[PDB]
């Protein structure tokens, strides 16, 4: 069985995971990309410290590879992300003027969608922007450009690159009552109505083993539908414990909406994971399939 | 360039809810704990221990449970307090003798022993308020000479716990002048608009471990995930962990505090990644 062909036949757009060039050189993980996954997304050669570690000065070779892997594979590609403030060069924190950054941000932008144009499925655009409690974020372009860090953002995506559907994505957008999932919809909701093209929320879904029950997870993702936004997907999922009830919650959150295209989990083996200790993904440390990858098959067939 | 160190250094004290110092030693997630604070001390002779209503009459055996569980236990002077100053050479010595014979190795019949016999692994300087001419460069060179690595006596870490921007006030800079203070945490976690983990963290990370390369550098973290400047586990390991492993004088991990983190278990992962 194929979880992405399992999926694309059950109606959605792709089943995805993420990876980079050295878990692609690897046969064994590499068979399982091949085999499973329709889409990928970069696990790190698309942040801004890899791809422009000095001002003006681009790196595009672990990101090339990644490209031209899924390119080769008739797979489809999740870059990720243009803006965000974790994984940045220091040079970027440092400026003190907004038209600095502006023109920073801006050619950032251009040069990396414009690099890759027609070749990208999603882009994440902007990450992790709010705070728990729906503030913004106080990084860098939030700091000296105020909320219209977000409208420049994407208007430079889409002028780089019209082709790509541009997403703002998030974790802890996981119930539908909570704070941040209610000012993301807000502002996404606001910023449609002002012309800003956004084209999908994404939904990280990394659950803790301390989180909101997934059985919250259907009722978050049809709220972040529920601004106009064209389409929403689950990006980044992982759950502590890999429970198959669990798993199956966030496959049936994108199956029961229907602007759900489709969900990445952040992934193939939990001895790759961020979060190996809490074994959170659908295959083993050996590569095996685990209880919730049969129970999504059970589930799709 | 550095790496992990598995050393996750955690504050205790600051709320009676998170309970004792023997239990956060049994949690296995840390290796030291911090006490906090001795907040009252200066040119008059009087000194106060703030544990915020802790049960003192346990901390004592607690403290040699850690230690024989092999965690150490320092205490960290000073807090967000306005009842601390060091104005003279005299004074610095006067608190040296105070920590040493009422919490370390001395013993004289005129200085209480509150914790009786247990002799602590540290000091941390915490010194949110000062002035030029605080003088803690007396008091950590005469803390210096009891750091035993090797023979009779035992070690002595001295640390000290700096707000993220650089660089520090004067009495901080002038104690860590020494050039013996063993570790520096930086806090990262507060609302300093340039210096947090949301904006301008790394570019003083950068001054910090330049500055003085023989001391160890922790990296300071909340463990309340509700505050403004936490991370998510994901970002230490993508982000905040390699980057701040890049220096060769990296120490590990402080995180703010045992109340959190018993509430969040932060360093249920953070403890991988440092
Ligand atoms: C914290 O972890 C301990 C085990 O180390 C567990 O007993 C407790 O329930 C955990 N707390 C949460 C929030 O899950
Ligand atoms: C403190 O004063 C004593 C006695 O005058 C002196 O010998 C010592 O050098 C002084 N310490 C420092 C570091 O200035």
């Amino acid at each position: 069985a194929s979880l992405n062909d399992l999926f694309v036949a059950a109606g959605k757009s792709y089943f995805g995971t993420c990876s980079d060039q050295a878990l692609l050189q690897n046969s064994q993980n590499e068979a399982i990309v091949a085999s499973q996954f329709g889409v990928i997304t970069p696990e790190n050669s698309m942040k801004w410290d890899a791809l422009e570690p000095s001002q003006g000065n681009f790196g595009w070779s672990g990101a090339d590879y990644l490209v031209d892997y899924a390119t080769q594979h008739n797979k489809k590609v999740r870059g990720h992300t243009l803006v965000w403030h974790s994984q940045l060069p220091s040079w970027v924190s440092s400026i003190g003027d907004a038209n600095t950054l502006r023109s920073v941000m801006t050619n950032h932008i251009n040069e990396v969608v414009g690099r890759y144009k027609g070749k990208i499925m999603h882009w994440d655009v902007v990450n992790e922007i709010f705070n728990e409690d729906g503030t913004f974020r106080n990084s860098v372009f939030y700091n000296l450009l105020g909320e219209d860090f977000v409208r420049i953002a994407f208007e430079t995506a889409r002028a780089a690159d019209p082709d790509a559907k541009l997403y703002i994505n998030d974790y802890n957008l996981d119930s539908a009552s909570y704070a941040k999932t209610q000012a993301m919809a807000s502002y996404v909701k606001k910023w449609l109505a002002e012309g800003v093209p956004i084209d999908g929320i994404g939904s990280q879904a990394h659950y803790s083993s301390s989180h909101w029950s997934s059985t919250e997870a259907a009722g978050a993702l049809s709220s972040l539908a529920n601004t106009g936004v064209s389409e929403v997907a689950i990006t980044e999922l992982d759950i502590a414990g890999a429970a198959s009830s669990d798993y199956l919650n966030l496959l049936n959150a994108c199956l029961n909406e229907q602007k759900c295209v489709g969900i990445t989990v952040w992934g193939v083996s939990d001895k790759d994971s961020w979060r190996a200790s809490d074994s959170p993904l659908l295959f083993d440390g050996n590569y095996q399939p685990k209880d919730a990858y049969n129970a999504i098959v059970n589930a799709l067939s | 360039a550095g790496g992990k160190t598995g050393q996750v250094t955690v504050f205790w004290g600051r709320n009676k809810a998170e309970g004792s110092l023997r239990e956060a030693c049994d949690s296995g997630m840390y290796t030291m704990v911090t006490m906090s604070f001795l907040d009252v001390f200066g040119a008059n002779g009087k000194y106060h221990l703030d544990l915020s209503g802790h049960d003192l009459s346990s901390v004592g055996a607690d403290i040699k449970h850690c230690q024989s569980k092999g965690v150490p236990v320092s205490l960290s002077i000073g807090g967000y307090g306005t009842g601390y100053s060091l104005p003279s050479n005299r004074s610095a010595l006067d608190l040296f003798d105070h920590l040493w014979n009422s919490y370390f190795g001395g013993s004289k019949p005129s200085v209480p022993r509150p914790f009786g016999d247990a002799w602590l692994d540290g000091v941390d300087l915490f010194l949110e308020h000062g002035t030029p001419a605080d003088r803690y460069d007396v008091l950590a060179l005469e803390l210096a000479k009891h750091n035993i690595r090797g023979g009779p006596g035992k070690p002595l870490h001295l640390t000290a716990t700096v707000r993220c921007g650089y660089p520090p006030a004067a009495h901080v800079g002038r104690a860590l002048a020494t050039g013996i203070f063993e570790r520096v945490h930086v806090r990262t976690y507060e609302s300093d608009k340039w210096c947090n983990q949301n904006l301008g963290w790394e570019g003083s990370w950068d001054k910090w471990t330049a500055a003085y390369p023989a001391t160890r550098f922790y990296v300071g973290l909340t463990a309340d995930d509700k505050s403004h400047q936490w991370v998510h586990p994901k970002n230490v390991y993508y982000g905040v962990a390699p980057v701040a492993q890049k220096k060769d004088n990296y120490g590990g991990i402080m995180l703010w505090d045992r109340y959190f983190d018993k509430q969040t278990n932060y360093s249920s992962l953070i403890k991988y990644y440092a």
